[PDB]
RNA sequence: GAUGUUAGGAGGGCAAAUCCGCCGAAUUUAAGCAUAUAAUUAAGCGGAAGAAAAGAAAAUAACUAUGAUUCCUUUAGUAACGGCGAGUGAACAAGGACCAGCUCAAACGGUUAAUCCUUCGUUUGGUGCAAACCUUUCGACGGAAUUGUCGUU
RNA sequence: UAAAGCUAAAUAUAUGUAGGAGACCGAUAGCAAACAAGUACCGUGAGGGAAAGAUGAAAUAGUACUCAGGAAUGAGCAAU
RNA sequence: UUGUGUUGAAGCGAAAUACGUGAGUUUUCGUGGAACAUCUCCCUAGUGCAGAUCUUGGUGGAAGUAGCAACUAUUCAAAUGAGAACUUUGAAGACUGAAGUGGAGAAGGGUUUCUUGUCAACUGUGAUUGAACAAGAGUUAGCCGCUCCUAAGGGAUAGCUGAAAAGUGUUUAAAGGGGUCCCCGUCUCAAAAGGGAAACAGGUUGAUAUUCCUGUGCCAAUAGUAUUAUGAGUUAGAUGGUAACAUAUAUAUAAAUGAACUCCUUUACAUAGGCUUUACACUCGGGGUGCGUUUUCUUUGCACUUUACCU
RNA sequence: UUUGUUUUGUAGCAAUAGUAAUUCGUAAUUAUCCGAAGUGGUAAGGACUAUCCUUGAAAAAAGGAGGGAACGGCUUUGUGCUUUGCUACUCUUAAUACUUGUAUG
RNA sequence: AGCACAGUCUUAACGAUGGAUGUCUUGGUUCCUACAGCGAUGAAGGCCGCAGCAAAAUGCGAUACGCAAUGAAAAUUGCAGUGACUGAAUCAUCAGAAUGCUGAAUGUAAACUACACCAAUUCCCUGGGAAUAGUGGUACUCCUACAGAAA
C-alpha cells in the first residue's frame, strides 16, 4: 500500500541483524543467531571457502601484523643460543 | 609463573593525568566550589579517589566519574564546609 | 511440486502446539504398594480448566507415605466430582464415581 | 638530565622515591600544559626514555633479585624453561633419536663403516 | 540512541577522532575524512 | 573401575603451492540423449612434512632370466575397455637418476625381570664474560612389568 | 611367502620468505593495487571493489616588491 | 652492421615547385628538452580499426531550453556586511491550533550539541546563514536505566548418530546448595515497554541535570568486645472486648522465644458494561494586585492570586 | 479526668522557597494571598454484573504459618549431666568507642 | 575621429577545454635457485592504545614511531628542545628486557569493559613499614604416576 514494496518498506529499516563480531571485527555477527557470518567465531574454526580466492586473500595470514612470526623469522640465519649475547665492548 | 618485572597495576600516577583548565572546571569552582581533574580510563570511583585524599589533605565530600569520547576519563571531586575551595584555586592554578 | 502442507506439519516449527497456558500432563498417580495393596485417599482441592482441552482437571492432593509432605496429582476429572471430596485410588478403593480402581 | 649507569647501580628504594615524585613533576608540568602555557614540553621525550632506560635495568634488577631465588633446581618456571618453537621442544632429543638397541650396536660397534681405495 | 554500549560508544569516538584533518606542520614539509551525512561508519 | 582447583605432560587453532585419507557433482562431448564422457575432477570434511606417500615381493617373467620403493626416456595412444559410438587406456622387459636395508611375532635368563620409567641427592670433565649447554654416575626411593620388557636370534 | 611395523637418496612445489635473471608490460599495459590498495566506497550479509605516477639540475631557487581591488585575482616600469 | 643527438632526439601542429600509384617515405618552419634509428641482412610478436546497442575516458547539438508549481503570505524600518527578498532586531499582517514543524519520547544516527571564528566547495536563487568548514569545549547517579529474574526461545553438557562437518539435547546424571548424615538440585544466555531496594522540591551552565548546588529524605549493607538508654517480657515470653475487632506514639509504635521438616500467601495477570470515589484538568461570581474603544452607553472590555518527596 | 462554647493555624511541610504590583543608592522592604462552588475532560482505585468449545505467564525475591530440636546467670564437686550458696535477669532500636583490609554506596 | 549588417558555414594563426602521443619507472609479470611451518612458553587474525606539536600509512606495546646490548659512527631538525668535542645524534644488527584487551581462548558470560570460587595478593630492607576492591590459579578430552572411598 504506502509502505510499499519499495520505497515506503525502506522507511521500516531500523534495527541491526549484524553487529560487529569481536573476533573478526566486521559487522557480519547475526544478533538472533549469534554466529559470524564472515568467520563463524563461536566455532573454533576460521571459515574459509576455496570458492572464494578474494576472501581467502583478504584475510589470510599476513594481511596483519604477525606480531610474532615476523620476529622468529631472520632468526634461523643467525642461529643463535637463546639467552646469548653479543661479546661486550 | 613468576613475573620478574614489577607489577603493571597502575598507581595515581598513570591514573590520574592532569586536571582541566576548561572555563566550566574555573567556573563552578568560582561560584559553588566544585573541582574538575582528569584521569585514565581504567581508573575507579575509589582508585582516584585515593589521590584526593593520597596527595592532598582536602575532604571529599564525593567523586564523580564520566567517560569522555576521547578516551579519558573526567573526575569531579568536592570539598565539605569544614575547608573553603577557594585556596584550592590558588594554591593549584 | 514443493511440500504440501500436510507434508510440513511433521517438522514442527509452527505446528507444534500452543501451549503456553496448559496446567500439566493429566497423569494417574505412579503405582505404588500403596495403590497396589489397598485405597490411598487423596484430596481435590481445586478443579481448573486447561486451556488446550475441553474436560477439567481435577487438583488432587496426595499425602506422600515415604517422606513427610503431601504431592499434587492432575487428573481428568469425572462428571461428578466436587472440590473437597476424598478419592480413593487402589485395589481395595470401594466401587464409587471418581475412585482409581483396577480394572 | 639522568643517564644509563647513574641509576643503572642506586639504591632502590630512592629509585623508587624519585620515579614517584618525577610523575608528579610531570603532572606538575601537566598543570601548565593544560594552561596557557607550553615551554616545558620538549623534554618529557628525554624524561620518558629515561623512564624506560632505567626500568629496563630495574625489571632485569628485580630479575635478578627474584632469579637468584630460583635459580637452577630442574623445576624452572613457565617464563624460565627454554623458548623454543613448540615443534623443537616436542622433538626426540638427538640422544633418543640415534638411541641404537644392543643387537644393531653389537653390530656396527664391532663391525663399523670405514673407508678404503681402489687401484 | 542516547543508550549506547561502552565498546560501541569508545568506536564512535576512535571515529570521531580520526575525522581531523592533516597537521598544518606536516602539511608544511587526508583522503578518509567522512561526513556524519554522507557515508555512515556503518556500526 | 568413578573422582580429583593431586604431580608431571599432550591434543584443540592458523597456514596449503607440493603431499595423505574421505566425500563428491553438474556444465560439457556424444552435433539429440539415458550407459559413457566431463571425472575417480570442481566444491565440501579431515590430517602431516621440508618434502609427504611408497618401499624391501604372498613381485615379474617363461628368458642364457631379473631382484625394495620413487622419478625420467620408452614401451604407447600399445594390450585392452566402450550405445565397440563419442571417447577412454595400463602393465612387463629395455636405457638412466638414485641406491642401505631392517625389527616386532616363538627358543633360551626360571640356580634369580636378568628389563623399563618417575623422583631426589653426589660427581667425570669441559668448551661460553655470562645465561645456558654438552658430557657425567654412585646410587637410593617409588613404581610398571610374569595377562611378558629386555638380554637371544 | 598375505592377512604386523620402520626406513635416507633420486621426485613435487599457482604458498611464505630471501636472492638472481628475461628477445616480458611501460600507468586504459603490467598483479585488483608503481600512490595512504584489498584502500576509499557499495551491500543486512555471504561478498563486490575502484580511480589516482612525472615542475625544476636545484624549491637549501615554490614566486619577493609596486599598483588596482572587500577578496579572489589581474597587471607591471618589478622578480627566481 | 653503422649511424643522428644540448650546435636540440623522440613526439606534436602547420606545411612541401619533394618522391611513390598506393599503403606511405623524406624534408621545411614552429613547439618540444632527451634520447633516437638502422632499408646491410636476418630474428621475433600482445604488429596495423570506422563500425561490434564494442571497453574506458573526454566532449558536443539539444540549450541558456525543459524546468527551479504541494504545504493560503507577506510588508515597513534599522543593524551587520564589499555585497541582504530568504542573517539579526523592532513594528505589522498572518499561520501551526488542542490529533501542533510543542515538550519529553525508543529504534536508527554519531558529535550533527555548545562557544568563537569563518565562506574554497556545498547549502539546486542569493547568502554575511547553516546540520558546511576550522579551533576549542561539553555528557557528573547508591535512588534514572542496564546489570538480577524468568518467557517465547538460543547455545552447550552427558550420551546417541555421523568419515567428519554437523544433528538432537537425559534417550541406563556416579550432577552444585541447605541444614546437621540425610534432603534438594543440568549449566548458561535471552525483556533499556514483563517481574524489580530506594528521591523530591527549588536553583544553577554558552552546552549536563529529579546526575551538579541548597535543603530535606529513602533503600540496601555493616566482623569480635565494654558502655548506654528505651520499651517490653521475665526470678521460659501480654491486652481487652458477650463480638467482629483491635492491642507498645521511646528521636522510630522495636521490644507477645524458636531447629530440622512441611504448607500456604505476595510477586501474579483476559475482555465488556455501567456506577462510584479521589487527584489532576477546566470553569464560575463577588475580595488583593494592571492595560482600553468610549463622535455614543458603561460598578465599563478584559488581565495577574501556588506548595514536592515527607504522617 | 469527659463533653460542649469561644481564640491561633492557608490540618501538620507552607512561606520564609516560588510567583506577582508600586516605589526606591544601584541593594530593599512594602501589602495581598478569600469565601466558596460548578462541568466531567483524563488517569487511577473500589465494589459489582456479564462473556468464552477463548479462562487470559513464569521465576528471582519477600512474607506468614504448622512442628517443637535448643532457653534464667556467678562460682564450686565428680564425669554437655545431679549437686551445694546467692538470685536481681534476657532480649528487641538507636548507637558510643578499641580490634580485622580502610567497614558504604 | 570614422568604417564595417547579423546569423550559418569554410580556411589559416593564436589561444581555451581535454589528457592522447613520446620519453621516463623505487612497480608488475614469468622463470631459475635456496630454505621452510607457527601455536596453551598463548599462534594467525581482530580491537585498543603509544610521538611535544601526530590524521592516514609504517613502526611499536604502559619501557609503547622505541629500551638494553653489538658494529658503524655524531646529529635530530618543519619549529621546539636534546646531543661528543664516544654505551650519548642517527643508521644497521638484534640474541637481553618488555610485549595492553582479545582471539584455539581455556573460570561462567558477552550489542555486558557483567559475575564467580581458591590462595586475600604485591612492594620495601635483609623479622619491622605500605599499596590497596587491588595479583596468579580454576575449560574439555586424554596419557603416566598418586590418593583416599567401593563389592
Amino acid at each position: 500500500g504506502k509502505a510499499g514494496k519499495g520505497t515506503g518498506s525502506f522507511g521500516k529499516r531500523n534495527g541491526k541483524t549484524h553487529f560487529l563480531c569481536l573476533r573478526c571485527g566486521k559487522r557480519s555477527y547475526h544478533l538472533q543467531k549469534k554466529k559470524c557470518a564472515s568467520c563463524g567465531y563461536p566455532s573454533a574454526k576460521k571459515r574459509r571457502f576455496n570458492w572464494s580466492v578474494k576472501a581467502k586473500r583478504r584475510n589470510t595470514t599476513g594481511t596483519g601484523r604477525c606480531r610474532y612470526i615476523k620476529t622468529l623469522r631472520r632468526k634461523l640465519k643467525n642461529k643463535f643460543t637463546e639467552g646469548s649475547t653479543p661479546k661486550p665492548k | 609463573i613468576v613475573k620478574s618485572c614489577h607489577s603493571k597495576t597502575l598507581d595515581k600516577y598513570g591514573l590520574i593525568k592532569y586536571p582541566l583548565t576548561s572555563e566550566k572546571a574555573m567556573k563552578k569552582i568560582e561560584e559553588i566550589n566544585t573541582l574538575v581533574f582528569m584521569c585514565d580510563k581504567r581508573a575507579n570511583k575509589k582508585n582516584i579517589k585515593k589521590s584526593v585524599k593520597n596527595l592532598f589533605g582536602i575532604e571529599c565530600d564525593k567523586v564523580n566519574v564520566l567517560n569522555t569520547l576521547n578516551g579519558d576519563k573526567k573526575a569531579y571531586v568536592r570539598l565539605s564546609g569544614e575547608h573553603d575551595a577557594l585556596e584550592v584555586a590558588n594554591k593549584i592554578g | 511440486g514443493r511440500v504440501i502442507r500436510g507434508q510440513r506439519k511433521g517438522r514442527g516449527s509452527i505446528f507444534k502446539s500452543h501451549n503456553h497456558h496448559r496446567k500439566g500432563a493429566a497423569k494417574l498417580r505412579h503405582l505404588d504398594y500403596c495403590e497396589k495393596k489397598g485405597y490411598i485417599k487423596g484430596l481435590v482441592k481445586d478443579i481448573i480448566h486447561d486451556p488446550g482441552r475441553g474436560a477439567p482437571l481435577a487438583k488432587v492432593i496426595f499425602k506422600r507415605t515415604e517422606k513427610y509432605g503431601k504431592k499434587e496429582e492432575l487428573i481428568i476429572a469425572s462428571e461428578g466430582m466436587f472440590t473437597g471430596q476424598y478419592i480413593s485410588c487402589g485395589t481395595k478403593a470401594p466401587l464409587s464415581v471418581g475412585n482409581i480402581l483396577p480394572i | 638530565n639522568v643517564k644509563a649507569y647513574e641509576l643503572r647501580t642506586l639504591k632502590k628504594k630512592e629509585l623508587l622515591d624519585k620515579l614517584d615524585e618525577l610523575k608528579k613533576e610531570l603532572s606538575g608540568l601537566r598543570i601548565s600544559k593544560a594552561l596557557g602555557n607550553s615551554a616545558k614540553n620538549s623534554k618529557i621525550h628525554g624524561v620518558r626514555k629515561n623512564v624506560a632506560r632505567v626500568l629496563t635495568v630495574y625489571n632485569q634488577k628485580r630479575k635478578m633479585e627474584l632469579r637468584q631465588l630460583y635459580k637452577n633446581k630442574k623445576f624452572k618456571p613457565y617464563n624460565l624453561r627454554k623458548k623454543l618453537t613448540k615443534n623443537k621442544r616436542l622433538q626426540l632429543s638427538p640422544k633418543q633419536k640415534a638411541a641404537m638397541t644392543l643387537r644393531q650396536k653389537k653390530k656396527v660397534q664391532n663391525f663399523p663403516q670405514r673407508k678404503y681405495l681402489v687401484v | 540512541g542516547s543508550i549506547k554500549r561502552f565498546r560501541l560508544k569508545q568506536r564512535l569516538g576512535k571515529c570521531r577522532r580520526q575525522n581531523r584533518p592533516v597537521p598544518h606542520w606536516y602539511r608544511l614539509k587526508n583522503t578518509k575524512r567522512r561526513h556524519w551525512r554522507r557515508t555512515k561508519l556503518g556500526l
